[PDB]
């Protein structure tokens, strides 16, 4: 897997790929590594598939239940929290599973990384998965908070596809998202090597 | 442990139980709270401390957060359980999740506190 | 596994009075590719090949020992090596490690001197040969690869679709195989010409 | 692997099945695991094919060498001692089992060999991941100097055998009879099973693969 | 069971023309030691259903206690109905497995024979929950020997009768007696049929030795 | 020690159409070398609209399938309706994950029609990680099915083909072929093909004879 | 692998933690504070297991909260050592242990500056100057070469950027940020932090 | 598998069973243990089959040559040392037990048991996996000075009853009886065999 | 431990040897492993010392209640299933085989085997580590219906074998008969063993 | 954990490597060179096990100066690249074998410039940009990104730049100093060292 987030002037960013592998073969090459929590609530997934479904599934029927009961929805910060304890729950189980939170919030555009381990984090910038390491080099070089959506866009697909290019466990295609103050908007699903090659010339 | 049905209906569709317990806060101190525009204040009274006793101890008025207070009135000794009881959920509200307690949660909780107490055995 | 280390996948391929031979481009260990353009078919003479797949350092290993082997025949003998003398040649260079082998499992491709006939074989990491009138498959996508052969594969090719066949069986058993790809490189062998042709395969 | 041996009153016969497995899944549908050791001598080997193969070649070769110089008809007796000995001296790591047949002035004899180096002498045996099948057919149907055609049908239900209730086991079955007048080898003796047919013809327009590159040289 | 103590080898199966058979050997095994030659390994559930049992005997018996007061609770409330061949079949699978998901199994192999609304049944149970129906089963050393033998007659001939069925597990017994070293000439044979179950006294098969002059 | 666990083979594939699913298996049962039983179909109908394939553990698989079969009438009981497609994918995922510290060693794919009628293919891992997709392969041949279906109704790797909709026809036939193939190199694999195939009409069942060796 | 460190003086306590948040082989924030904040004058560092440390340390500091919520008084940096003492001891012969290694800073109104030393297997003591992590191997005989029980508070953090110099010239690990707080009289204060 | 040799006075009788196993599956259901060092010497094999037929082997070509040396037929002592030699040399390579009894002159009838590499006479022995269960048996059975006749029974029923205890024994019992005149060879088959207690 | 029961008409004989031993060292050169379940009902103990006193203590219990409810004497057949039941709930924590014999006046004298918690009747049984040695002697050494003398010269002997076989076995040879009439106890020293082949 | 790296233009060889000597948690040396001068125009930069490296790094060194003084002329880049890895392929399965991840840098008079890459399995691979270390991981991307087959020696030394700046941002161990030289026509000329 790879996967990546960050943020900048208008709002933050998600992409992932979309390989799903059995040690040396691929089980499949369309997963869905994003989960839609809610119209501003996003989270990715790395680890083991079943680990990362089912936890961040139940993390959305809890967003679902807090959004009932005080019919206000739910802070990122909170939501990430919730996670983190559900994993603090079960400690030493052999649970894998690497996440982050996206979401837009009275405080602002919010990112956050949740790890099996209970591990919580805040930051400008996260990346996840086998293909981390390749997806923080390119985004490092060619980061800055003063970037345009297209930009933007460019950095996230270049990211994944330099990731995917180099690592075994990570291809398929780039599913990207936009987080906007009203809300999180789809950008593309576009396939990887095909970006290699117009990248190639 | 200890199973009879203490709070039950009565013919004419009444809770004695409960009403009972609200003739033990008209007994009790009074007690006045008003919302204003920037600030909050709360006022409690029938005090009549002997000046033979430390009134620094018998104080209505308790906090259960940095940004939440509360005042009682009625059995004194009943509401030592549930201000501690809301101090602690205070805290596990600040693990559990990130944020402090809004100030309509503390009531909810304390509001359920006081009803699971009408309608389970043996309190 | 030792031969999922570095992964590849190497085919053969039989047709009318044709033979073709292919395999992937890609060099990485374990987690990460390395090279994009990295060679395991190897000539053994002019319409005679040979394809390695395995560990990379063996597969490098045993192709320079057989050219070694290869070039005092040659010259000892008056003649250019037959696709059968070249399997036994094979088979005991990889069966003297009977107890130390080379990580590698071969494939002959290419037609015989003189008489035109085609031939195809492939070999254990051990040495025992084995001769096919269809194909041979070699690699971590061996599985993938049988899948595609016992599919597309028919009796009487022509050059020109023995070469479409060989390439769509390599293509998409390699897109299932995460340690094979970068790029697919097809030796089409006729008695007039060799054609050599690299695929536009998937780079992820 | 499904390997036998019978003794009949004419001669023996040996049969073999034709499936070479690697891992789990087929390699080879069409493999010879009779194996030439004299003209009126032969071997069915199972185990590590590589192994099977070098060690009846080697024997093989020996023999000749060894009818070269002797000038005679070689023994199986013989060939049976020269397999013992090099099989013993490493310990069972040439994973080779072993059925020899042949005729001598001496009549027919049949004997098999393990990897670790023993041997045992007998009229009926079977070897290999499919035995225990063969074996039932041998114990069930046996009879001392059985005519050569009832002989012909046994081993060949013996082999059957195995390779319907093997998974380790399939393809044609292989007979070599052996007789003082002359050793007859058939292969693809019987066929229980074959599918030639296909539904679909998958068959590709040139140009549907996509090129980057390419060359030619002519010859 | 973590270590099974007294074993019992393959177990016979084939269903025939009005009913099934089942044999099994009154061997019970103590490693390679036969220590008991003389203990029945098959019973009889009801009328309509038997079972032969390989692996531990301790366990067996266990299940020939437990199976017993099922069939005697059921004939107590004579309401018409009776446990069938498949039912047994489906308890013995759901005890195995709730045994083996519990890490503490049953260490059993089974062959359940039945004849019920005119139809024959053989159903296979396994000591980890593997339960299926063929028309011949053989357990153990069996499944390599015995089943090869009674696929390739029932595939010449797929019916047969009581007598043919019965002279095909005596020829089996006979494989099994030869090649097996955890087997015991002293056998019994089980039928079911329209009249009930029967289960007949020690048996051995006919051997033949004259294969060991044949190495001169 | 003890292992609770035993390698049964056999292979499921599943495809969806515009208005058609089709579950598909091998009808053999093997452990080790031997073969079990000949006749072993891994297709089950649940609904009129949905059909389940397991395949691995066989003691898992029937367990799971009559865990399934109970959980569908406790459903239609308390609901007063039929467990859509979707629901049953939705709630297969809950069960094998309970298992997530003992899991069953299953291959499951679910095969059936969505709410608009629609084709609808669901592929599980052991633990319960799942999705829909236009078709998937799961087994012991899974890795020998897979790529000849993503050449022929994904249309990879192919240049001026001008992408024909999947038409039952031409399906079935597919699943013929894969299957064919498998049991040539797949010694798991063989006996005979058993095609259960879910349309507006309800569950049709066919068989095709394979390698029985 | 994490630092922290301790230094006490007359009528101060000066502390300084790492800012890195490290997993496998990448730094993944550069400004991750391994502070805590008990009460107005404790400060509690942990380090150690990734999901064990903030779990660990909010639960103590909650319940220190909690104290000053039911009392209307802040535990003393004594009784509040002690009491996170008490917390990992009791979990040390259980099936799930918190691999902790922690340091307490506090000022009490009576007893004066504190600082104490804590292992994962929960022993308490009491320092004028403590480390945690590879980086005290490095950094403890400076501290034992060049502090005063009176040192001032203008040497103090030129004694820790002596020791914080250490670790960027022959520590193996990357660790170029520094949370730096004083706690005194007044309580906690925010100094600039030291970036290499 | 179930050895036994026993001495009388004008010659020995060593005794065999047929099975050679494979785990628990037998491979050779008719399996002759009972191999000639020499002439008038025989051996009777237990443990690996390759280990013990290829001891089997050299002893008789090392007693071949050592007979031609000295131009008379070996003493059994002889052929005694050879076996305890070439197990003793590879204890550990070598698993094998061999029975070594036969006759010679100067000596006449004679027993030998070279298990782990030693040397013992004895009036009678045992070897095997079998030889366990009538370890009794042959203690109560023994009397000194049984006839040939005596001596075929005694070896005969100790053999039956640890076939039939044994599950790594199994098949016909076979008999050779050595002296002066010659070599005896018989087989026992499973209808011949002794009946006992089988319940 | 060699522990022997043997049936007859009128009763049993159950007998036992008096060693036990830790490894290589002996602790005990005289004890009894005959335990009365109840007046008439004895067992024979084998397998770990603690499992087997504990199983015998409680069988015991049981039974001595069984007794009282039901105002008879148990059955042996009753007394047997207790044993087995313990020995099978507690397999894998429990190592004893113990052999339960007695008299009733339903079925009169009978011989139960419980090893590994399985429940078979028996003309007679062996048990322990010493019963491996004289399996063949049992087999060879049987006839039905022998008189309660010839019954215990059947143990004696059998015991005797074993014990000289093996090594932990040793000690005297412990004896009871059980009879309508009741039970009688002897004890049979190492001068009056019976003597077989020694060499 | 060191780290090398190569980038190669249309006539020139750039490499790079860290000078960093470590010891368990300690830098013994800032200025340690992992460079072997093997001909006028060959480099040879070796990584892996303390011992193993110089020795087998200088046993081939000595055999290029050997064929350079017994024939009068030296090693081709590639002659010198398949020299290295016979040798340590012969040694892969024996007793003691290498654990070494080397780089071969030259410059060609027909072929041009060349950099080769060796495992050490002892598998030899010709390319355009390669990089040895756990550095490798996170610099290969921004290789792959920038890199163009026509690179002039100006941007060569800026996209080196931008590697070794990833390694101060993100990699978790301190490699402040760099070793960079280049190699052409003229030969090897020594670069300013990039420091941090
Ligand atoms: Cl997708
Ligand atoms: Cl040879
Ligand atoms: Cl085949
Ligand atoms: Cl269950
Ligand atoms: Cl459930
Ligand atoms: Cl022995
Ligand atoms: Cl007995
Ligand atoms: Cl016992
Ligand atoms: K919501
Ligand atoms: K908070
Ligand atoms: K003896």
């Amino acid at each position: 897997t790879t996967t990546l987030a960050f943020k900048f002037q208008h709002g933050v960013i998600v992409a992932v790929d979309s390989r799903a592998t059995a040690g040396s073969y691929i089980s499949s090459l369309r997963m869905n590594k994003v989960i839609e929590i809610n119209p501003y609530l996003l989270g990715t997934m790395s680890g083991c598939a079943a680990d990362c479904q089912y936890w961040e599934r139940l993390l959305a029927k809890e967003c679902r239940l807090y959004y009932l009961r005080n019919g206000e929805r739910i802070s990122v910060s909170a939501a990430s929290k919730l996670l983190s304890n559900m994993m603090l729950q079960y400690r030493g189980m052999g649970l894998s599973m690497g996440s982050m939170i996206c979401g837009w919030d009275k405080k602002g555009p919010g990112l956050y990384y949740v790890d099996d381990n209970g591990t919580r984090l805040s930051g400008q910038m996260f990346s996840t998965g086998s293909g981390n390491t390749y997806a923080y080099g390119v985004m490092d070089s060619g980061y800055r908070q003063d970037l345009s959506p297209e930009e933007a866009y460019d950095l996230g697909r270049r990211a994944i596809a330099y990731a995917t290019h180099r690592d075994n466990y990570s291809g398929g295609v780039v599913n990207m998202y936009h987080m906007k103050e009203d809300g999180w908007v789809k950008v593309e699903s576009s396939d990887v090597s095909d970006l290699l090659y117009k990248y190639g010339e | 442990s200890y199973d009879r049905a203490i709070t039950v209906f009565s013919p004419d569709g009444h809770l004695f139980q409960v009403e009972y317990a609200q003739e033990a806060v008209k007994k009790g101190s009074t007690a006045v709270g008003v919302r204003g525009k920037d600030i909050v204040v709360l006022g409690v009274e029938k005090k009549s401390v002997a000046k033979l006793q430390d009134e620094r101890t018998v104080r209505k008025i308790c906090a259960l957060d940095d940004n939440v207070c509360m005042a009682f009135a009625g059995l004194t000794a009943d509401a030592r359980i549930v201000i501690n009881r809301a101090r602690v959920e205070c805290q596990s509200h600040r693990l559990t999740v990130e944020d402090p307690v809004t100030v309509e949660y503390i009531t909810r909780y304390i509001a359920s506190l006081k009803q699971r107490y009408t309608q389970s055995n043996g309190r | 596994s030792i031969m999922s280390y570095n992964g590849g996948a190497v085919m053969a391929m039989k047709g009318k009075n044709c033979v073709a031979i292919a395999a992937d481009r890609r060099f990485g260990i374990q987690a990460q590719m390395v090279t994009t353009d990295f060679q395991k078919i190897f000539p053994m003479g002019d319409r005679l090949y040979i394809g390695l797949a395995g560990l990379a350092t063996d597969v490098q290993t045993v192709a320079q020992r057989l050219k070694f082997r290869l070039n005092l025949y040659e010259l000892k003998e008056g003649r250019q090596i037959k696709p059968y003398t070249l399997m036994s040649m094979v088979a005991n260079l990889l069966y003297e490690k009977r107890f130390g082998p080379y990580y590698t499992e071969p494939v002959i491709a290419g037609l015989d001197p003189k008489t035109f006939k085609p031939f195809i074989c492939s070999l254990d990491l051990i040495g025992c040969p084995m001769v096919t009138d269809d194909f041979v498959v070699s690699g971590t996508c061996s599985e993938q690869m049988y899948g595609m052969c016992e599919s597309l594969w028919e009796p009487n090719m022509d050059p020109e679709h023995l070469f479409e066949t060989i390439s769509q069986a390599m293509l998409n058993a390699v897109d299932r195989d995460a340690v094979s790809g970068m790029g697919v490189i097809v030796h089409v062998i006729e008695k007039d010409k060799i054609t050599t042709r690299t695929l536009k395969a998937r780079m992820d | 692997t499904t390997i036998a041996g019978l003794v009949f009153r004419d001669g023996v016969i040996l049969g073999a099945d034709t499936r070479a497995t690697n891992d789990s899944v087929v390699a080879d549908k069409s493999c010879e695991k009779i194996h030439f050791i004299a003209p009126k001598i032969y071997c069915c080997g199972a185990g590590v094919a590589a192994d099977t193969e070098m060690t009846t070649r080697m024997a093989a070769s020996k023999m000749e060498l060894h009818a070269l110089s002797t000038g005679r008809e070689p023994r199986v007796a013989t060939v049976t001692r020269i397999l013992r000995q090099t099989l013993f001296r490493y310990q069972g790591h040439v994973g080779a089992s072993l059925v020899v047949g042949g005729v001598d002035l001496n009549g027919p004899q049949l004997y098999e060999v393990h990897p670790h180096g023993s041997y045992s002498r007998l009229p009926f045996t079977a070897l290999g991941s499919g035995q225990g099948a063969a074996v039932a057919l041998l114990e069930d149907r046996f009879q001392p100097n059985m005519t050569l055609e009832a002989a012909q049908e046994l081993l060949v239900e013996a082999i059957t055998a195995g390779i319907l209730s093997d998974l380790g086991s399939g393809g044609n079955v292989d007979a070599c009879v052996i007789t003082a007048g002359g050793a007859k080898l058939q292969r693809a003796l019987s066929t229980p099973t074959e599918p030639v047919q296909r539904a679909g013809r998958y068959r590709f327009a040139p140009g549907t693969t996509p090129v980057l590159t390419r060359e030619v040289r002519p010859l | 069971t973590q270590n099974p103590m007294v074993t019992g080898t393959s177990v016979l199966g084939v269903k025939f023309d009005g009913g099934v058979v089942i044999a099994a050997d009154m061997l019970g095994s103590y490693g390679s030691l036969a220590r008991f030659r003389n203990i029945s390994r098959i019973m009889r559930v009801n009328d309509s259903t038997m079972l032969g049992a390989s692996g531990d005997y301790a366990d067996f018996q266990y299940l020939k206690q437990v199976l017993g007061q099922m069939v005697i609770d059921e004939e107590l409330l004579g309401d018409g109905h009776s446990y069938s061949p498949r039912a047994i079949h489906s308890w013995l699978t759901r005890a195995m497995y709730s045994r083996r998901s519990k890490m503490n199994p049953l260490w059993n192999t089974m062959v359940i024979g039945g004849y019920a609304d005119g139809e024959s049944f053989l159903g296979y149970v396994d000591m980890l929950g593997v339960a299926y129906e063929a028309p011949s089963l053989a357990t153990g050393y069996g499944a390599y020997l015995a089943q090869p033998l009674l696929r390739e007659v029932l595939e010449k001939q797929p019916v047969l009768s009581q007598t043919e069925a019965r002279e095909l597990v005596e020829r089996c017994m006979r494989v099994l007696y030869y090649r097996d070293a955890r087997s015991y000439n002293r056998f019994q044979i089980a039928t079911v049929t329209e009249k009930g179950v029967e289960i007949e006294g020690p048996l051995s098969a006919q051997t033949n030795w004259d294969i060991a002059h044949m190495i001169s | 020690r003890f292992s609770p666990y035993a390698f049964n083979g056999g292979t499921v594939l599943a495809i969806a159409g515009e208005d058609f699913s089709i579950v598909a298996s091998d009808t053999r049962l093997s452990e080790g070398f031997s073969i079990h039983t000949r006749d072993s179909p891994k297709c089950y109908k649940l609904t009129d609209k949905t059909v389940i394939g397991c395949s691995g553990f066989h003691g898992d698989c029937l367990t799971l399938t009559k865990i399934i079969e109970a959980r569908l009438k406790m459903y239609k009981h308390s609901n007063n309706k039929a467990m859509t497609t979707g629901a049953i994918a939705a709630m297969l995922s809950t069960i094998l994950y309970s298992r997530r510290f003992f899991p069953y060693y299953v291959y499951n794919i679910i095969g059936g029609l969505d709410e608009e009628g629609k084709g609808a293919v669901y592929s599980f891992d052991p633990v319960g990680s799942y999705q829909r997709d236009s078709f998937k392969a799961g087994g012991s041949a899974s890795a020998m099915l897979q790529p000849l279906l993503d050449n022929q109704v994904g249309f990879k790797n192919m240049q001026n083909v001008e992408h024909v909709p999947l038409t039952l026809d031409r399906a079935m036939r597919l699943v013929k072929d894969v299957f064919i193939s498998a049991a040539e190199r797949d010694v798991y694999t063989g006996d005979a093909l058993r095609i259960c195939i879910v349309t507006k009409e309800g569950i049709r069942e066919e068989t095709v004879p394979l390698r029985k060796d | 692998m994490e630092y922290l460190i301790g230094i006490q003086g007359p009528d101060y306590v000066l502390v300084a933690s790492d800012r890195v948040a490290a997993s496998n082989i990448v730094q993944m924030k550069d400004d991750h504070d391994k502070m805590f904040k008990m009460s107005e004058k404790i400060l509690l560092l942990c380090v150690g297991e990734a999901g064990d440390t903030v779990q660990f340390a909010e639960y103590i500091q909650k319940n220190v909260q909690l104290y000053k919520m039911r009392n209307g008084y802040e535990l003393s940096p004594t009784a509040a050592a002690n009491f996170t003492r008490r917390n990992l001891a009791d979990c040390l012969r259980s099936r799930t242990p918190y691999h902790v290694n922690l340091l307490l800073a506090g000022y009490d109104e009576h007893e004066g500056p504190a600082l104490y030393y804590m292992d994962y297997l929960a022993a308490l003591a009491k320092a004028p100057f403590a480390a945690h992590g590879y980086g005290a191997f490095l950094t403890l005989s400076i501290l034992d070469r060049y502090y005063t029980p009176t040192i001032s508070r203008e040497r103090a953090v030129e004694l820790l950027r002596k020791c914080l110099e250490e670790l960027q010239k022959r520590f193996i690990l990357n660790l170029p940020t520094f949370s730096v707080r004083v706690i005194d009289k007044d309580g906690i204060h925010n100094l600039e932090n030291i970036a290499f | 598998t179930t050895i036994m040799a026993v001495e009388f006075d004008g010659g020995v009788v060593v005794g065999s069973d047929s099975r050679v196993s494979a785990g628990t599956a037998v491979v050779n259901r008719v399996f002759d243990k009972l191999s000639p060092l020499h002439q008038r010497i025989f051996c009777a094999l237990s443990g690996s089959a390759a280990d013990a037929q290829a001891i089997a082997d050299m002893a008789a070509y090392q007693l071949e040559l050592h007979g031609l040396e000295l131009e008379e037929p070996p003493l059994v002592l002889a052929a005694a040392n050879v076996v305890k030699n070439i197990s003793y040399k590879y204890r550990e390579d070598l698993l094998a037990h061999l029975i070594v009894a036969g006759w010679d002159q100067r000596e006449g009838g004679q027993v030998y048991g070279t298990m782990g590499g030693m040397l013992i006479r004895q009036p009678f022995t045992i070897g095997g996996s079998g030889s366990s269960y009538i370890y009794g048996y042959v203690d109560a059975a023994y009397k000194p000075g049984m006839t040939p006749e005596e001596c075929r029974r005694f070896t005969t029923n100790a053999i039956t009853l640890a076939m039939n205890r044994d599950g790594s024994s199994g098949g016909v019992i076979y008999l050779v009886t050595i002296t002066a005149a010659g070599v005896d060879h018989r087989v026992i088959l499973g209808d011949e065999l002794p009946k006992f207690y089988d319940e």
